[PDB]
């Protein structure tokens, strides 16, 4: 009777779970805007104020539980990309389950805090928040999981600088502006390797996902780092067709990001 | 060769074991259908070509003992109603793709000994034959299937639906419907809990 | 009796219709040198000028159909370079003759509004016609087809940040630099993928077509992309003496114009 | 085959030489521990899985002659206190 199995792929459901809550509210918002508040919207914004104490501590928490997020991510990149699992036999994803509901109320008090509702909700931390929080609901639902999007809260490192700056660990300018640069090039590194990763394990749909490479996450990251760095060994490569579209989708929006910030280099390098 | 036995269009005994074929091209019994006994036992085929056996249609008895082949696709066996008698002993095959027995009507006897069957959900359909059609006592005993992680003690046919309930069916219009509200409605509900929470400490405040 | 084959390759007889068109008039027009017309050179002057509505409309329609051409040409390259069939049986070939019925309307509505006769035979647009309307006529006469050089009218996509100035799309020079360069890239990336792919699947001729390698048209773009890059993986290479020649001389002519085209790209970073 | 002589709990002798195997597959004696002499010999066995003689317990005298052996892990012959001859 104990069996696991992948059975039929739901791939799709977990990602509907998430399009059919950013794109429905985004008509909602744009339909609302065809057709004690300021009270509350005050204490929203100064309950997530930097200034305060509050703020400082929650900011602190959510990027501590974004930390643990990408651990438990790290660790269960190792499995079967589609699995069956009991949610009260194991407690990883109980702990999964508590980070992301942190998350969610976390996003419902930055979206009372809005002043503009539609240019919030097309942030890059709501964006992560629709993409990470559903799936789990989904998967503890469906009694099942899968690995999905989940590394995307890698790019919460962003603010890792910021983190910094209100703990009287960083002062200048100039080492401010290091850290930021250093902390968006591995955000970015990171998530680029996550979806080559995905990509490549998962296979291709069209194709009864005959197309699967075991890649390792690491794996991954080394060959990110290997292309972008323009030197290209070709001992690991991308041999799926959506993964060699991403591979150049990568390779051009790096070259672009580098020369971009090629400025940003000068002025650290400075005189 | 296709059309080997070109000429033969009543024939209804064909008998090839201990010759060690390795190889039959698609469409090679072409007007051969008429055929009621196949023995293809005792050689070294590894993989069959889509409908090599769809020209056949009044066989009746299939034997495919003592060869080499893994994986069985339904697209070449297709659909034989005539079909009494089938036999897969002594292979290599590990799982059947599901609805294949469920192509054709009759499927009285078959007999699966000595194949490395590693039970899983895939083994559900034929566990669930095996109770709609139960095997002899004897073979039952004989076939047996390997447990991955652990010793293979498990017998074919002492599964039951308990292990079918591990399985997951194709979900239904409700299970669909709540996977496609699970998101707004829990942002909804994260949504009226804050504003909630922020009207009461106002109204406490402002007490 | 139907069935169908590749028998000989007839690759030269499409190609020599090109050659005796583009040479032999290039000859008679520089023997005429050697040895009412203003009323009907004004007249198509003006029916080809960007001010007026009917040129304005007609070029519209020249790069919409170059568009179209350009999706033909992607749709048939999944197909046997040289293959026979029935011009009266399929209907996409029938598009494919208006639309170059249409582009040779159009080029001898331009040879009339030229006051160089040798200097508009030169341009890239004239060539182009050169090497893409006499083919197709020589298709439907023989009854079979040659994919040839019908990537070509992808060099057309230059014109395209032209067909938003005159639709009120773009106002500002930097966003029309912008447009232009990105236009000519791509252009030229996927002409470059076009000739790479019919010298690859094609094969060595004094080899008698024995070293053709089934590379497809996205692969062969894939793998410009990645040697303009300079990340070279190897996974993907082209194997026939022409085709690496082809592609010696695609390096060094990519690393000239984007060694030419730096200045204009630090213009558009600016300061 | 897994369990191949499956239905002789009670066997004592086996004997299997000059027929060529070249595979075996692992937790293929199920329930054949009871046997005291094995003749694998005149073999091309290469390869032996661990815990291939792991049922085994009565067994004595073991055969391995004229095969392909390069290599015998530990795991595989296990521990087997009632062995007396290899
Ligand atoms: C406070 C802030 C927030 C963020 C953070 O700190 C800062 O929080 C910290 C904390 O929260 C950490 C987590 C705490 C809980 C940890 C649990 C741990 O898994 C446990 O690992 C154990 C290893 O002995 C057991 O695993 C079993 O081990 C057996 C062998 O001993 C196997 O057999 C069996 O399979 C395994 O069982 C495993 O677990 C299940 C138990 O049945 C399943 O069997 C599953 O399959 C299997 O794999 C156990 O059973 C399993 O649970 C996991 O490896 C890392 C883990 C998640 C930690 C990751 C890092 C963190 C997030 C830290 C993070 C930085
Ligand atoms: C208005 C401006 C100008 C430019 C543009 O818009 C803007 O114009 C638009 C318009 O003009 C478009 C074209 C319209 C006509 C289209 C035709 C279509 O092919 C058709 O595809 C059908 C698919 O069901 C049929 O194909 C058959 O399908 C069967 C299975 O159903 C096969 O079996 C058989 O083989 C096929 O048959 C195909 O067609 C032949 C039929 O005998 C041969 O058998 C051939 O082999 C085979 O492949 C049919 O038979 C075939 O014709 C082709 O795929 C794309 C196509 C050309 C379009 C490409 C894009 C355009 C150009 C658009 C373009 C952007
Ligand atoms: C295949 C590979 C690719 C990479 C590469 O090699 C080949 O490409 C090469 C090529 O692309 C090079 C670039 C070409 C263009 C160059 C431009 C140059 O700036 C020039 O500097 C001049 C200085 O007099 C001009 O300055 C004007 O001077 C006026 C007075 O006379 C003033 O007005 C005002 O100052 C300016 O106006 C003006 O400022 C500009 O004309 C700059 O100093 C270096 C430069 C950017 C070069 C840097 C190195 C390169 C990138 C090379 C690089 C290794
Ligand atoms: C410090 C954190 C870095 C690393 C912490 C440790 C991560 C890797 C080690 C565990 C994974 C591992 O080796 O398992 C398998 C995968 O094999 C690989 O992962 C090999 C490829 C490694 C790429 C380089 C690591 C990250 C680069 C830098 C990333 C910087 C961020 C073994 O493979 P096998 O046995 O060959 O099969
Ligand atoms: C957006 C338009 C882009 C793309 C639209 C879709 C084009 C490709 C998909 C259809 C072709 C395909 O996969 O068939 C076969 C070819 O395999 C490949 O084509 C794999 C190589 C893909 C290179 C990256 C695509 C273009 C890059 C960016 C170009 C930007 C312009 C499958 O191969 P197989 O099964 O491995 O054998
Ligand atoms: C590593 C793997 C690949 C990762 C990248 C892949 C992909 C990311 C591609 C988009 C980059 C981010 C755009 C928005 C942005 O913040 O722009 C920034 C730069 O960016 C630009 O200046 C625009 C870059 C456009 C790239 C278009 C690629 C199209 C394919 C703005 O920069 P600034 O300093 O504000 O000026
Ligand atoms: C061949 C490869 C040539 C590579 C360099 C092309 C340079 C083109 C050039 O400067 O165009 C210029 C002249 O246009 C010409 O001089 C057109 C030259 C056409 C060559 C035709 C060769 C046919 C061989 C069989 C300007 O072209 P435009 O249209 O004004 O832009
Ligand atoms: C991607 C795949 C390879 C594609 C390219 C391959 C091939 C194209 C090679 C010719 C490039 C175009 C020449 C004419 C032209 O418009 O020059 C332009 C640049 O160009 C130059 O400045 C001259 C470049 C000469 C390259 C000579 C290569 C010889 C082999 C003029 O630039 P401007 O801004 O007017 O100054
Ligand atoms: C920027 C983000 C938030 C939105 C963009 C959508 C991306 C992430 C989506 C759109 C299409 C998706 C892919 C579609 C099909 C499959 C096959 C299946 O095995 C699951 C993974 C995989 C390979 C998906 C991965 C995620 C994917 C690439
Ligand atoms: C710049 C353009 C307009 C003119 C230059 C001529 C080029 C495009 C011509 C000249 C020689 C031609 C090649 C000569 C021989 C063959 C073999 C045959 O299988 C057809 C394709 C192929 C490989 C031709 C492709 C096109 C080709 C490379
Ligand atoms: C099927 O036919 C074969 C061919 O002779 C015969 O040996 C076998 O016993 C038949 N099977 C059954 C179940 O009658
Ligand atoms: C071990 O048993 C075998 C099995 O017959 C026998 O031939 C052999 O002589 C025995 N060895 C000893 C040392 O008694
Ligand atoms: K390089
Ligand atoms: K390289
Ligand atoms: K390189």
């Amino acid at each position: 009777v104990p069996c696991d199995s992948r059975g039929q792929r739901m791939w799709w459901a977990f990602l509907a779970s998430s399009m059919v809550t950013f794109f429905g509210g985004l008509f909602i918002i744009l339909l609302w805007r065809t057709l004690w508040m300021t009270s509350v919207k005050d204490w929203a914004g100064v309950m997530i104020s930097a200034q305060t104490l509050t703020g400082r501590v929650l900011v602190v928490l959510v990027f501590a539980l974004s930390i643990g997020a990408l651990v438990i991510y790290f660790i269960d990149s190792s499995n079967p990309i589609e699995s069956c699992q009991n949610f009260y036999k194991d407690f990883t994803l109980q702990i999964d389950m508590a980070f992301n509901v942190f998350f969610l109320l976390y996003f419902g008090l930055r979206f009372i805090a809005a002043n503009d509702k539609l240019w919030f909700w097309l942030e890059v931390n709501s964006v992560v928040d629709f993409f990470t929080v559903p799936p789990v609901f989904v998967s503890v639902y469906l009694n099942r999981s899968w690995l999905g999007l989940r590394f995307l809260r890698a790019l919460r490192l962003i603010q890792f600088s910021e983190i910094l700056q209100f703990l009287n660990i960083l002062k200048t300018s100039n080492s401010i502006k290091l850290v930021n640069l250093l902390s968006i090039f591995i955000s970015t590194w990171l998530t680029a390797a996550g979806f080559i990763h995905l990509v490549e394990n998962s296979g291709d749909p069209w194709e009864n996902f005959q197309n699967n490479q075991a890649l390792t996450y690491w794996e991954c990251v080394y060959l990110l780092m290997v292309t972008m760095s323009t030197v290209g060994y070709g001992d690991v490569y991308a041999k799926t067709t959506l993964g060699r579209l991403f591979m150049v989708f990568f390779i051009l929006g790096g070259l672009a990001m580098f020369a971009s910030y090629v400025p940003e280099i000068i002025e650290l390098i400075g005189n | 060769p296709p059309g080997a036995f070109a000429g033969a269009g009543a024939l209804q005994r064909l008998d090839l074991r201990e010759n060690g074929l390795h190889s039959v091209h698609v469409r090679a019994f072409w007007g051969l259908g008429a055929l009621q006994l196949l023995d293809l036992s005792a050689n070294q085929l590894e993989a069959l070509a889509p409908g090599t056996f769809a020209p056949l249609r009044a066989l009746r008895n299939l034997s495919l003992a003592g060869n080499r082949l893994a994986r069985l696709e339904p697209a070449a066996l297709g659909a034989l109603p005539l079909l009494r008698s089938l036999s897969l002993q002594d292979n290599e095959l590990a799982a059947l793709a599901p609805g294949l027995l469920g192509r054709l009507p009759a499927l009285d006897a078959l007999h699966l000994r000595g194949n490395p069957w590693g039970c899983g959900c895939a083994l559900r359909p034929l566990c669930a034959w095996l109770r709609r059609h139960p095997l002899p006592a004897s073979e039952a005993e004989t076939v047996l299937c390997v447990w991955p992680g652990r010793l293979t003690l498990s017998p074919l046919t002492a599964f039951s639906d308990a292990a079918f309930s591990h399985c997951a069916q194709p979900l239904a219009l409700r299970d669909l419907a709540v996977v496609y509200t699970l998101g707004p409605a829990s942002f909804l509900v994260s949504l009226a809990s804050c504003l909630a929470l922020g009207s009461g400490l106002t109204a406490c405040r402002a007490r």
